[PDB]
């Protein structure tokens, strides 16, 4: 039966909401590019 | 014998005599979780040599 009995009181509806929304977004794109050329021609002046 | 009166909504019941209360204490509680995850990965290589 509890500790207590309702002296007074009032009676009704309790209505409640928690809403809870979390997006993360991540894109990413890391381009490295080296191009090289070394080239050499020789000849005394025959060759 | 019983026959007090006892009511929900418009509609009247006879409480068994084995019960103390049979009372329409009415309550809802919901919950909705939803986890979406995504992850790639991408990794292209190129080597050449003349």
């Amino acid at each position: 039966y509890g500790t207590h009995y309702l002296q007074s009181g009032s009676l009704g509806g309790e209505y409640r909401v928690l809403f809870y929304v979390d997006s993360e977004k991540l894109k990413q794109n890391d381009f490295n590019s080296v191009e090289e050329k070394k080239c050499k021609s020789s000849g005394w002046h025959k060759f | 014998g019983g026959c007090s009166p006892h009511y929900i909504l418009n509609t009247r019941f006879r409480k068994p005599y084995n019960v103390e209360s049979y009372t329409p204490q009415t309550q809802g509680k919901y919950e909705f979780i939803l986890k979406e995850y995504e992850s790639y990965s991408d990794f292209e290589r190129n080597v050449t040599e003349k």
